[PDB]
């Protein structure tokens, strides 16, 4: 591939910065479900992307 | 010459029983009796015990 993989791999450095309010999202929802798990004694994979942080530097 | 399948000769079957008593709250779950709404996600190729009211009896015929 290297025409239809180029831009993945610069998106792929441009949009590490579209989750700088979201990369401590992804991560809290899941180490309380590893918590939980392991002393009983449950959320799916979900990440919102805004409209916002996709269109004020991206176009 | 043919040796024979393992299935020929048993004459007997086995069984499986869970728990759900104090020994859960001793020290550790899987026996917790879930309804059937929740039920389509992993719980696919486990042991899950699930209560209901039995309905459409069919009759016993040789397998």
């Amino acid at each position: 591939p290297d025409a239809v993989f180029g831009d993945r791999v610069r998106r792929f450095q441009e949009f590490l910065d579209t989750f700088t309010s979201y990369r401590d999202s992804v991560r809290s929802i899941q180490v309380y479900n590893s918590n939980n798990a392991a002393n009983y004694n449950i959320l799916p994979h979900r990440i919102i992307i805004s409209l916002d942080d996709l269109r004020e530097f991206d176009r | 010459t043919e040796l024979f399948p393992p299935n020929l000769t048993r004459r007997y079957f086995l069984y499986f029983k869970p728990l759900s008593q104090n020994c859960a709250r001793r020290y550790r779950i899987s026996s917790k009796p879930l309804s059937v709404r929740q039920i389509k996600g992993d719980f696919l190729g486990q042991l899950i015990t699930v209560r209901g009211i039995i309905t459409r009896v069919s009759d016993v015929k040789p397998a």
